[PDB]
RNA sequence: UACUCGAGUGGCGAACGGGUGAGUAACACGUGGGUGAUCUGCCCUGCACUUUGGGAUAAGCCUGGGAAACUGGGUCUAAUACCGAAUACACCCUGCUGGUCGCAUGGCCUGGUAGGGGAAAGCUUUUGCGGUGUGGGAUGGGCCCGCGGCCUAUCAGCUUGUUGGUGGGGUGAUGGCCUACCAAGGCGACGACGGGUAGCCGGCCUGAGAGGGUGACCGGCCACACUGGGACUGAGAUACGGCCCAGACUCC
């Protein structure tokens, strides 16, 4: 509030919040999507879905939004919980 | 702080010569005072002051400063009272007076204080300043016409000079050899009492 | 960076430098990894020791120094020495050693006697 | 000229681990037991050689220790809370 | 006209540095370890690259509202900003598998392998600066453990997310760190659970020596920023001179 180069570092970060809260949203939806997927068991829509959450993982790390590690662990879970159905 | 007061007076107190011409010591060794006369008693105590008593009155320095100077003798791998004594006699302005340029203790303190020598390319106005082996002390420029001093480098027949002493200067040129040691400086008191005091 | 730094040391009129290889987050007289060297500039010739097979390796590791140190070590050859331009050439100056207090005291008892 | 892109890691030293040597007391849980390490110190002031007492939770993934034993331990990361080192071989049976 | 530059976007720094010792009897500190249980902008080192496509806006201009702090809409412009797509197949998810070292999960041979995906930015006329992914460094750190360091039973019971386990979630990572479920277990006379005090250490003072006291200065760690909490951005935040909320306190 005191500082110039605050003020304009507010309002940068209000911007970039903004962005992460949308990009973290729709990420979630797709895992509650593919979920969902699996809940009913519509194996084809399983993979149909995983295939688009998985790009959108990569290029989530690749923005820096989150880290690989993170997005390994998701990817794992989607993995394994296809492959037991 | 320098000293000020008479040095007939603890003369007359403890009853040594010091001074040398002090004809009012031989004619009254008795200490001075209305009780003069009176008796005084008798202690370990008294006997360690008197000591360091006499040997930093000679000198001139402080108790303190005597305090600082044993504290470097017993932190010395030596014997605290005989290495304290040669810490003790490696000041300069007593060097000078065992070669004899200086009538009194109080005179060669005043000389080296005056800043009257010239030792190695610097001034050295420096009443305590230590004096190691290979310490080629000469004179200042200026020395020459000094009067009573110019007396002094003629006729200087009063107390001699020691062994580790010696002036290969026609300028009165004053230089150490070796240090000294207990058993050639044949001084009063010696100084055990001066450590069983100090390490009290 | 880990930055080649010189950090101060001594009392208020004199300084004396020591030459550390730390980290750039430190302070000016903070702790250190390595002391390699030092400089006393408070004598004209300005004494310089630098340990050179710790610097050349702290250069190699990815180091950074400021330009001061890099003037030094320009001056003795040690970025010379890394970078190999002309070679690892020394300027360095050591400093004149003076007549000792032995061959001096007996000048004194030749040239007196 | 085109430098190799890989670079394999310098030899690391994989740690070593300690290893402690018990009493086990209890397996009133599930997969674990607790076992009574000793040490022989000596009390810093006054010197003296002194026997005292540690519990220490361990693991075994197959359930192989009983009570009355005597076994190997090592250290390990911590499997879960207070429990911090796993069996090796029950070491002198009773 | 751009040498230059008010303001603006855009980076970068601001988390270092500097101060205080209220709290804290805690892996907070000191020493010695472990990581097969982990992140690392910056500096260097290598390897492979740096293609294409697109929209909108701040400013500026017009105008409204408010006491001010400030806000609103219409219009317009730019990019290393935001957003796409195409490659990487060195990296990452998963399936099958040979060998090898182990200290068990496991680690390693850029292991092979059917297969799925993920990058980027252009200025510069002068010592020239860059940007992307990727392996190996060096530096910083996060996590766990042993051990040592006050008084007090006129502080004897304490414990239910507590103790172990299963499936999940969660973080950079192990982990009751969280979740529903199974057993009922755990801690304690070697002082739990409580109370009082207190920042820790290299050190400083004394002492023959042990030991006792003690934590001025300087150096290294921890914690704090009116009081109490929370999250964001971001390589990394107790975010002192940032935000939000509730208080208390002073002003308009």
């Amino acid at each position: 509030a005191n500082i110039k180069s605050q003020i304009k570092r507010i309002r940068t970060n209000e911007r970039r919040r903004l962005r992460n809260q949308s990009v973290k949203s729709s990420l979630r939806t797709a895992i509650r999507g593919f979920r969902e997927a699996v809940d009913a068991g519509d194996k084809d829509k399983a993979s149909e879905l995983l295939h688009a959450t998985s790009r959108k993982l990569d290029k989530a790390a690749s923005k820096g939004v989150i880290h690989p590690n993170q997005a390994a662990n998701k990817k794992s879970a989607l993995a394994l919980a296809l492959n037991k159905l | 702080a320098r000293y000020t007061g008479p040095a007939t007076r603890k003369s007359r107190r403890l009853g040594v010569d010091l001074v040398g011409g002090d004809q009012s010591f031989e004619k009254r060794p008795y200490p001075p005072g209305q009780h003069g006369r009176a008796r005084i008693k008798e202690s370990e105590y008294r006997q360690q002051l008197q000591e360091k008593q006499k040997a930093r009155f000679s000198y001139g320095v402080m108790e303190k400063q005597f305090r600082r100077y044993y504290e470097e003798a017993n932190r010395q791998p030596g014997k605290t009272g005989d290495n304290l004594l040669r810490i003790l006699e490696s000041r300069l302005d007593n060097v000078v007076y065992r070669a004899g340029l200086a009538r009194t203790r109080r005179m060669a303190r005043q000389l080296v204080s005056h800043g009257h020598f010239l030792v190695n390319g610097v001034k050295v106005d420096i009443p305590s300043y230590r004096v190691s082996q290979y310490d080629i002390i000469d004179v200042k420029e200026k020395s020459l016409n000094t009067l009573p001093f110019q007396i002094a480098r003629e006729t200087a027949g009063e107390r001699p000079i020691p062994s580790w002493l010696q002036v290969v200067g026609e300028r009165q040129r004053i230089l150490v050899h070796q240090l000294p040691e207990r058993a050639q400086i044949d001084v009063p008191l010696t100084e055990q009492l001066i450590v069983e005091l100090y390490s009290k | 960076a880990v930055k080649i730094k010189l950090t101060r040391l001594g009392k208020i009129r004199n300084p004396q430098y020591r030459i550390i290889v730390a980290d750039a987050r430190t302070r000016r007289d903070g702790r250190a990894i390595e002391v390699i060297g030092r400089y006393h500039p408070k004598e004209e010739p300005s004494l310089i020791q630098i340990d050179s097979e710790r610097a050349q390796y702290w250069l190699g590791v990815g180091a950074q120094p400021t330009e001061p140190v890099l003037a030094l070590l320009k001056i003795t050859g040690d970025w010379q020495k890394f970078k190999g331009l002309p070679g690892a050439e020394g300027t360095l100056k050591v400093k004149e050693p003076k007549p000792s207090k032995l061959d001096l005291f007996n000048a004194a008892l030749a040239e007196a006697e | 000229q085109k430098g190799p892109k890989y670079t394999p890691a310098a030899e690391k030293p994989r740690g070593r681990r300690k290893t402690a040597i018990g009493y086990v007391v209890s397996d009133k849980m599930q997969k674990t037991i607790v076992v009574e390490l000793e040490d022989r110190k000596s009390h810093p002031l006054y010197g003296k050689i002194i026997r005292t007492t540690k519990k220490v939770k361990a693991h075994d993934e197959n359930g192989e220790a009983g009570i009355g034993d005597r076994v190997s331990l090592m250290e390990t990361r911590p499997l879960s809370a207070t429990k911090r080192w796993r069996l090796v071989e029950i070491l002198e049976k009773a």
